[PDB]
């Protein structure tokens, strides 16, 4: 028809004319195309898919359907290919699972369906549902998946991966990242293991730490990877820290002989994860306090304006076993170097001892016993195992193992549901601090506002980080009416008034 | 006998600054400096005048001389330091 | 009628009806007179009821400043001021409702001014989003308690402000200093949306803060801010091949 109507016809109707063949030939047999879209879509057939999708745009009212068939068989594929997962290495499966899926249909769309914007936005939309696979009574798993993801491919391991393996490998890793919502759990996971991975020095490489930060400031902006970006220059600029309090030690008036080598990780306090939040007062062994307050003079010193809060549970040293003829030097905790130097004191030991020495709470005390314990450093010479007010051991002499280095105790996977809890419950928290935030400002704006009208607006708002929970909204609402910050109508719930 | 070595320390800096404290000596601004606190028979307890610079933060002049001696830069924020009043 | 008022300040419950009518029975009185018909109420009662209340509160504000720090008596005196407007409430006519909460700011927080702007600077420094919170509202009953919160918030964007774009990388220069005073802008307009009441009172502090960390003029040098803005817009308009996309770029 177009060929007859090019030879035929004046050039001013070539679209009429085929204008008004479609429209009595495909549009008005628009049921039979949209019930056959199920079938096109589902089993795939290529150019079946392709002759539709040509018609269905043609029309006015044809393409819409097929956008809705194509999103729902991309949802059902996701489900079916990412909830039948493994157990020992589910996160990489998930992010392999759903970046076959993402370019299995990004193929397809450009191939044999002209790479159409609805149905690349109705493939983001469906793609977002299957990563966002809510089990019903619970939490999405997916930012921990994601989470642990970065923390496996970044970390240093045996496995045997180069930089640009960890360079496309995260590449591609971006495009299942993009898809995630609630990206606060997300954060938050991802600098906790990144702190992990800073201090305990399991990063592969600097390089590819600051190439996956940039790839999130990329992917969601400087705000969303300002923490972790200080967190890199803190842990970065902290050899040149260290190098130049080794330049004020050996450049003192009166010479100073500490028998410690430092590597020195001060950090900024308000970027990192960390917390000094267990009240333990384990104040500090007699041969780290000189050094340390060396140490504090200088960064009064070079660095004024500031004060420090020393984390001691994330400190380390290395304690030479120089009693039982020395079979090697243990790296191990300061915690552990307390008591171990508390023995040192004394070949005799007590749970009261080593409470009135290292000054420790109870139960971390109780806890860096029974890992001295498990890895036999010491004897036990009380007869019970468990919790005692005796604590009775001197060290275990058959202790004499091959290694030249002993971690005595781990600290570095852990991953304890109570620092889960926590992490979830900072998210939580900083959850409706940003929804009231976003409540104030936009009843600031509108003045005038509804419930389902302000529900939906700051739902659009914060997509952007999370899906809000209704609920949470009604929660920092409540927060702000006991704070007399907000004042809604006292006529109906419904309206609201500003202040 | 258990003696320690390398220990990989790691500490939190956070900004703690008292309102009109002199940011290097830790005490009052008013007050004579560190420098001068020793000695006091022999200062005047007028040389510490106390220097602020475009930025609005106030210092002592020997801190503040001390510290342009080694390091251009103020400690509170990171910026090349001036002089404004006396 | 003030002891059994002052008792139920002192934590025990007395008769809310009897006391209630007792009150009302001052201003029943005088319903039939055409002028002033509150002046009986206003002398023999509120006049001595202030008074009393003026001399009580004084004695509780200087007994809560003996074992509590700035960061929980803040807490105290709030929770007085939302008892006393409750308390009120029950007690006295509903015209003597705003003389009493305001002769009680007069005493626990307009009489402690120099204690808590005093103590203002270290709430504010360590952005302590509960005790500013809760300062905020304590300042802004009095007429000049704000003043000087608004000039120490100021003074510590002023001084953020500063520290985020400094020793900026000279390769990324135009891009990391947009982006670090609108964090700067980001979270110092969400303390001033939670923690204070949007106020333009604050929020021009903001303004006046950030207008002096952007044009901040190195030491015999021009401001590079007018550069480093226009080098931005150049980054970004350009055929950006990292990416980019025009709904992303906007
Ligand atoms: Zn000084
Ligand atoms: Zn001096
Ligand atoms: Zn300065």
């Amino acid at each position: 028809e177009e060929i007859r109507c090019r030879k035929y016809l004046h050039p001013s109707s070539y679209t009429k004319v085929i204008h008004e063949c479609q429209q009595r030939m495909v549009a008005d047999h628009l049921q039979f195309l949209h019930a056959e879209c199920h079938n096109i879509i589902r089993q795939e057939k290529k150019n079946d898919m392709a002759n539709m999708y040509v018609l269905l745009r043609a029309v006015s009212t044809g393409l819409p359907h097929m956008i809705q068939e194509l999103q729902n068989h991309i949802h059902d594929e996701g489900l079916r290919a990412t909830s039948n997962l493994t157990q020992e290495n589910m996160p990489t499966l998930f992010v392999e699972s759903v970046l076959e899926v993402h370019g299995k249909f990004v193929q397809l769309i450009n191939t044999v369906l002209n790479g159409d914007q609805h149905f690349m936005s109705a493939l983001d939309k469906a793609l977002t549902s299957v990563v966002n696979y809510r089990e019903p009574k619970s939490v999405c798993k997916a930012p921990e998946l994601l989470a642990k993801y970065c923390d496996n491919l970044l970390k240093k391991s045996a496995k045997g991966m180069t930089e640009n393996e960890v360079e496309d490998r995260l590449t591609s890793f971006i495009t299942v990242f993009k898809y995630i919502d609630d990206k606060d759990v997300f954060q938050k996971f991802y600098a906790r293991m990144l702190a992990k991975r800073l201090i305990h020095g399991l990063s592969m490489s600097m390089d590819s730490e600051e190439a996956m930060i940039n790839k999130l400031k990329q992917a969601c902006g400087y705000e969303f990877t300002s923490k972790l970006h200080r967190m890199y220059t803190d842990m970065s600029v902290s050899a040149d820290l260290n190098n130049k309090f080794n330049n004020f030690i050996k450049n003192q008036d009166t010479v100073i002989d500490l028998g410690i080598s430092f590597q020195i990780y001060v950090l900024q306090a308000g970027a990192w994860p960390l917390t000094q939040a267990p009240s333990s007062t384990f104040a500090i062994p007699q041969e780290l306090e000189k050094s340390v307050q060396m140490f504090e003079l200088f960064y009064s010193q070079h660095f004024s304006g500031r004060k420090l809060t020393w984390l001691h549970y994330l400190c380390t040293g290395e304690v030479k076993m120089n009693y039982l003829g020395k079979p090697y030097v243990a790296m191990v905790t300061t915690y552990q170097m307390a008591v171990l130097l508390a023995f040192n004191n004394s070949e005799t030991v007590s749970y009261k001892e080593l409470q009135d020495s290292t000054q420790m709470n109870e139960k971390e005390l109780t806890k860096t016993i029974k890992s001295l314990l498990d890895v036999k450093m010491i004897n036990h010479d009380s007869e019970k195992e468990d919790i005692d007010a005796e604590s009775s051991f001197s060290l275990n002499m058959n202790f004499s193992s091959k290694r030249t280095k002993f971690k005595i105790t781990t600290s570095m996977q852990k991953d304890t549901p109570q620092e889960m809890e926590q992490t979830r419950s900072a998210v939580d928290e900083d959850r409706k601090m940003y929804l009231q935030a976003a409540i104030v400002r936009i009843m600031k704006a509108r003045k005038v506002l509804r419930h389902n009208a302000l529900i939906q607006e700051v739902i659009s708002q914060s997509r952007a980080r999370f899906n809000p929970s209704i609920s949470m909204i009604k929660k920092c609402i409540e927060v702000l009416i006991d704070k007399q910050y907000i004042e809604r109508s006292q006529a109906s719930a419904d309206e609201y008034s500003y202040v | 006998r258990f003696e320690v070595k390398k220990w990989n320390a790691v500490a939190l800096w956070a900004w703690d600054i008292v309102v009109d404290n002199c940011a290097i000596c830790r005490n009052h601004i008013m007050d004579l400096c560190i420098e001068c606190q020793a000695n006091q028979a022999s200062a005047t307890s007028e040389e510490c005048t106390v220097a602020w610079g475009v930025c609005n933060h106030a210092f002592h002049f020997h801190c503040i001389s001390r510290w342009l001696k080694t390091r251009q830069v103020c400690p509170l924020d990171n910026r090349e330091w001036e002089f404004q009043k006396y | 009628l003030l002891r059994e008022i002052k008792n139920d300040r002192g934590g025990e419950d007395p008769n809310q009806k009897v006391i209630h009518g007792v009150i009302n029975s001052f201003v029943h009185v005088e319903q039939y007179k055409k002028k002033f018909p509150l002046k009986f109420y206003q002398e023999i009662f509120e006049s001595p009821f202030l008074t009393e209340t003026g001399e009580y509160y004084k004695q509780e504000a200087s007994n809560l400043l003996q074992e509590s720090n700035c960061s929980q008596y803040m807490e105290k005196v709030l929770g007085r001021l939302k008892d006393e407007e409750i308390r009120c409430r029950k007690y006295l006519h509903p015209s003597s409702y705003t003389k009493v909460i305001h002769e009680c700011q007069q005493r626990m927080v307009a009489d402690h001014l120099q204690f808590l702007h005093a103590e203002c600077h270290n709430i504010i420094r360590q952005e302590k989003k509960n005790d500013m919170a809760n300062m905020y509202v304590l300042l802004r009953a009095v007429s000049t308690g704000l003043p000087h919160m608004i000039q120490e918030l100021q003074n510590h964007i002023h001084d953020e402000g500063l520290r985020a774009t400094s020793n900026l990388t000279q390769e990324n220069m135009p891009t990391l200093f947009v982006e670090s005073v609108l964090e700067v802008h980001g979270k110092f307009v969400q303390l001033i949306n939670t923690v204070l009441n949007g106020d333009q009172h604050f929020m021009s502090a903001l303004d006046k803060a950030l207008t002096s960390v952007v044009n901040y003029r190195e030491p015999k040098s021009v401001c590079k801010a007018p550069e480093l803005l226009a080098k931005y817009c150049d980054n970004l308009l350009k055929k950006s091949a990292k990416g980019m996309t025009e709904n992303e770029v906007e």
